[PDB]
RNA sequence: GGUUUGAUAGAAACGGGAUGUAAGCACCAAGGCAACGAGGUGUUCAGUCCGCGUUUACUAACCAUUCGUUCCUUUCACUU
RNA sequence: CCCUAACUGGAGUCCGGUGAAGCUUACAUUCUAGUGCACAGUCUAGAGACCUCUAGGGGGAAGUGAAGACCCCGUGGAGC
RNA sequence: AAGUCGGCUUCACCCCGGGACCCGUGAAAAGGACAGCUAAAUGUCCGUACCGAGAACUGACACAGGUGCCCCUAGCUGAAAAGGCUAAGGCGUGUCGGAGUAAUUCAGUUAAGGGAAUUCGGCAAAUUAGCUCCGUAACUUCGGGAUAAGGAGUGCCUGCU
RNA sequence: UGUUCGGGUCGAAGCAGGGCUGUGAAGUCCUGUGGACCGUUCACAAACGAAAAUCCUGGUAAUAGUAGCAGCAAAGCAGG
RNA sequence: UGGAGGACCGUAAACGGUAUUGAUCUGCAAAUCAUUCGUGUGACCUGCGUCUCGUAGUGAAAUGCUAAUCUAACCCGGCA
RNA sequence: UUAUGCUAUCAGGUGGAUGGCUCGGCUCAAGAGCUUAUGAAGGACGUGCCAAGCUGCGAUAAGCCCGGGGUAGGUG
C-alpha cells in the first residue's frame, strides 16, 4: 500500500485504461489493418515508467 | 456442480472460520450453487446446508495426569532435567523469597513484643548475612539462644 | 553477498522521479535536478553540442 | 441387477516393490486390477467402497496391508461394487 | 514355461519358518483410609506375520486376433 | 582402507505429455603401417567391414567452450 | 444454546521505582498544561481495492536469491521462540504424470574381522554429547587454563520430606 | 541518362525447369507460372557484379522428440 | 549477596562465509543449494533518511568498493 | 513392397527473396525568416455514442463565433 498523491494516481489510472484492446469495430472499420497498439502491457512485467 | 469455491469463500467469511472449516453439503450442491449473496449463504447456514466443522483442538488430559504427578514430585528426576540448575530455579529468586520470609518473621517478632530493638537489629543483619537457611532455622536459633522475650 | 542477482533485490526505491517540466523520469530526488532537461537547475532547457556529432 | 457376489482375498505383496511412499495408491490400483481380471469387466466399471479405500490408507501412504479381503458384486450393466469384508 | 486333455499365478487350509508369550479376564503387587497402582503370574511356545512348500480347479489362464497369400483384379488355376 | 556387500528415497532405464541448446565445408563401417608442414577416418599399400536400432562408460575425432592470460614481437597502451 | 462463577500464572505489553556505567552524556521544534462553561455552525485537500512474496516487489521468468523475519504468534515435551509431535490459519501449486526392471548416479541406513594399513594430509565419515554430583594437570599476565582430564548417577510406579 | 529503333493483356518483368549458341563472362528461345510493364542502336554515367571477412540482417536445419519439467517442502486416494 | 565484561555456549533470529575442494556448473542462481562452520551486548546487526565520486570519493588497505563495469567508473562527443 | 537410406526432378508446406508498384526519404536551387509575462515552445492530464494508440482540441475540449471562397455533401 504505497502512497500516491493525486497526480501519481491519475497517471496510474491513465496507464491502466490505456491497457485495453483495440475495439472490434475499429478492426472492422480498418479492415483488419489496425489490430493492436503500442501501449499494451501486462502488470507483471517491466513496470510502468509513470509513477 | 461447477466450482462451489466462491460459495465456500463467502461462507468462510460469513461464518468467521477458515476456508477448510466450512462444510458444504455434498447432497445439497445445486442448492449451494444458487447462493450468490451473503443473505443466501446466511439462509443456507441457518438451514444447516452450510456449517462450520468443529475445531479439532489439542487435548490436554494426559498433560493433566503428568502435571498432577509432577505436583506430587514425581516424573521430575535427574533423567528428566534438561536445563541447567539456575534455569530451573534462578538463584536471585531463591534469595529474594528466603530473605523476605526471614525479614517478615523478624518484623512480626519485633512487633508482637518477642524481640527488642537491640537484638532485632543484630538478627536483621544476620539474616542479611546468610546466617539462617529459612524461617525454621531462624526460629530454632531464637529458641536455642533464648533471644525471645518470653513471658 | 554477491554483487549480482542477490544485491538486485534491494531495488525498492528510486533515484529519479518524473519531471514536471519535461515528463522524463530524470529528476534526481537528491540533487533536485532533472538530468534530461535541467529543471531544478536552470530556467533554460539543458542542451549540449555533444548531444549530436560535429556537423561535418 | 446382481450377477455374482463372490468374496476375494486380494494379495498386495506386489505393491511393496514400488517406492514406499507410493504404496497406497499402488495398492488401490492393484485392487482395481484384481477386480477387473477376476470379475471380467472394465477398469471404469469397478467401484471401490469407502471402506476399501479407508482400509488401504489406514496406516499412511507407505504401509498398506499385505492383503485385503473384499466382497465384490457384479451387475448386468457390467458395474462392479467392491466393499471391505471381515 | 503353462494355458482345463491344466497346478501357470492367486485364495483357503495345512507343513515349514520369523518374533517372543497378544488383548480381555482372574489372582498377586511396593504402598495408599480409600480411589488407585509400575509391574508379576496364569489363561499362553501365545498373538501377529511369512515376497517358501504342499494339498486343492475354488477364481483367473477365457474370448480372440494375426502371419504362414504381394492387393486390387478375372496381369485368374478359379466359383455367382 | 584391506574389499566390498545389502538395503532406502530421488534420478536414470521403459511408457504418456511437453519440449530447448551447444560443436557442423563436405563425405564418413573402420584398422595397421607408411607418406605427407616430421601427430591421417578420407592420401598410398594392405587388412577388415551386411544394414538398422537400443543401452552403456568415455579410448579417438590432436572432441567442444575462449582471435593463449606463458614467451617474443609492436618505434601499441595503462598504472606505478 | 447457555450466557453463572472461582482460582493459578503471566510473557514478549503497560505503569512505577531503584541501582550501575561512560576519556561515550544519549535531538530539536511544533504542539500541549497552568481558566475556562453554554449554545450553533464548520472540519477543505490527498491516500484507502488487492499482493506484500517458494506466483502480485526486485533479480529478463509463476526464478531454491534478495527486499522482510520487518513486526506478531496457541498445546505437549523441553532451559527454550531449539528439535519433534499437534491446534488455529494456510495448503496438497516450493504445478508434469505413469511404471516398478538393468548398469550408473545424487543423497541416506547398516556392515563381520582388522582399525588410518587410505591419503599430500584422518579429507570425508564415525566417536562424544543434556543435566546433577565427585574430581580436575602443566602453565599462567593470578584474571585463567576449565566443561581441562577422568569417574558416578539418570526411566517408571507407590508413599513422602 | 541522352539518342535511334521497338515489344507487351492475342500476356511485360520476375520465377521453376529445359533447348540452342558462345572458349567464356553470358545471350537467346521453349514449357509452365505470373498479370503490367519491358527492351534496342550509338554514346555517356554509376550508391555496378560476392563463396568466404569467428562478415551483417532475416529465415531455417542437424542436434532431437533429445536435455529439462527429480535433489532444497517424495502427496495424494475413494466416491459423487 | 551482587551482577561487570569488545566474557562463555547457542539457535536455519540476525550477521558472516570455514570445509566438503559435495550438489549445481546451457544452474533454482551471470556466485545459488545442502551439510559443516565463525560472531551473536557490541569496534554489534539492521530499516528509512541524508551526505561524500572520477586523477575524484570511499576503504580496520585487498588496488577492495563507487549500480553484474575499476591499477582511473559510466554516457555522449573528439571519432570514420 | 529392400527397411533405414542416397541422388535428381516434381507436388505441397514453411519462408519471404525476386520482379513490378510507391502519398516516404535524400540532395540541390529559389524564396521567406523571429517568437514568448496579452503566459510561448515543451510536457502532464483530460476530451469521441460505441474510442485503446496517434492526430486535433481544452471542462465551450476531433471542437464554438464572424467575413470571404466552395457547393452538396460531411462526421481526422
Ligand atoms: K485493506
Ligand atoms: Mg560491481
Ligand atoms: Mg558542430
Ligand atoms: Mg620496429
Ligand atoms: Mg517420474
Ligand atoms: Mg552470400
Ligand atoms: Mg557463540
Ligand atoms: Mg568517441
Ligand atoms: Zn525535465
Amino acid at each position: 500500500m504505497s502512497h500516491n498523491m493525486k497526480g501519481q494516481k491519475k497517471r496510474l489510472a491513465k496507464a491502466h485504461k490505456q491497457n485495453t484492446r483495440v475495439p472490434v469495430w475499429v478492426i472492422v472499420k480498418t479492415n483488419r489493418k489496425v489490430v493492436s497498439h503500442p501501449r499494451r502491457r501486462h502488470w507483471r512485467r517491466r513496470s510502468l515508467d509513470v509513477k | 456442480m461447477s466450482d462451489l469455491s466462491n460459495q465456500r469463500k463467502l461462507a468462510s467469511k460469513v461464518l468467521g472460520c477458515g476456508l477448510d472449516r466450512v462444510w458444504l453439503n455434498p447432497e445439497a450442491s445445486e442448492e449451494i450453487a444458487s447462493a450468490i449473496t451473503r443473505e443466501d449463504i446466511r439462509g443456507l447456514i441457518e438451514e444447516g446446508t452450510i456449517k462450520a466443522k468443529p475445531v479439532k483442538g489439542v487435548s490436554r488430559g494426559r498433560a493433566r495426569a503428568l502435571a498432577a504427578k509432577r505436583k506430587y514430585g514425581h516424573c521430575k528426576g535427574h533423567g528428566s532435567r534438561k536445563g541447567k540448575k539456575g534455569a530451573r530455579t534462578p538463584k536471585k529468586e531463591q534469595w529474594i523469597k528466603k530473605i523476605r520470609a526471614l525479614r517478615r518473621r523478624l518484623k512480626e517478632l519485633r512487633a508482637d513484643g518477642a524481640l527488642d530493638k537491640s537484638v532485632y537489629c543484630r538478627l536483621y543483619r544476620k539474616a542479611k548475612g546468610g546466617e539462617y537457611r529459612s524461617v525454621s532455622h531462624l526460629n530454632s536459633h531464637l529458641e536455642s539462644e533464648k533471644l525471645l522475650k518470653k513471658e | 553477498m554477491s554483487k549480482g542477482t542477490s544485491s538486485m533485490g534491494k531495488r525498492q526505491k528510486r533515484t529519479h522521479a518524473k519531471c514536471r517540466r519535461c515528463g522524463s523520469v530524470s529528476f534526481n530526488v537528491h540533487t533536485k535536478q532533472c538530468t534530461s532537461c535541467g529543471f531544478g537547475k536552470t530556467s533554460r532547457m539543458r542542451t549540449y553540442k555533444w548531444q549530436a556529432k560535429c556537423k561535418y | 441387477d446382481m450377477v455374482k457376489e463372490q468374496i476375494y482375498t486380494i494379495p498386495l505383496r506386489e505393491v511393496r516393490k514400488v517406492p514406499a511412499w507410493k504404496r497406497a495408491n499402488r495398492a488401490v490400483i492393484e485392487v482395481r486390477g484384481f477386480l477387473v481380471r477376476h470379475m471380467k469387466t472394465e477398469s471404469v466399471q469397478v467401484k471401490l467402497d469407502k471402506s476399501i479405500n479407508e482400509h488401504l490408507w489406514e496406516k499412511g501412504c507407505e504401509k498398506p496391508p499385505l492383503s485385503i479381503r473384499v466382497r465384490a458384486v457384479k451387475f448386468a450393466d457390467g458395474e462392479v461394487q467392491a466393499e471391505l469384508a471381515q
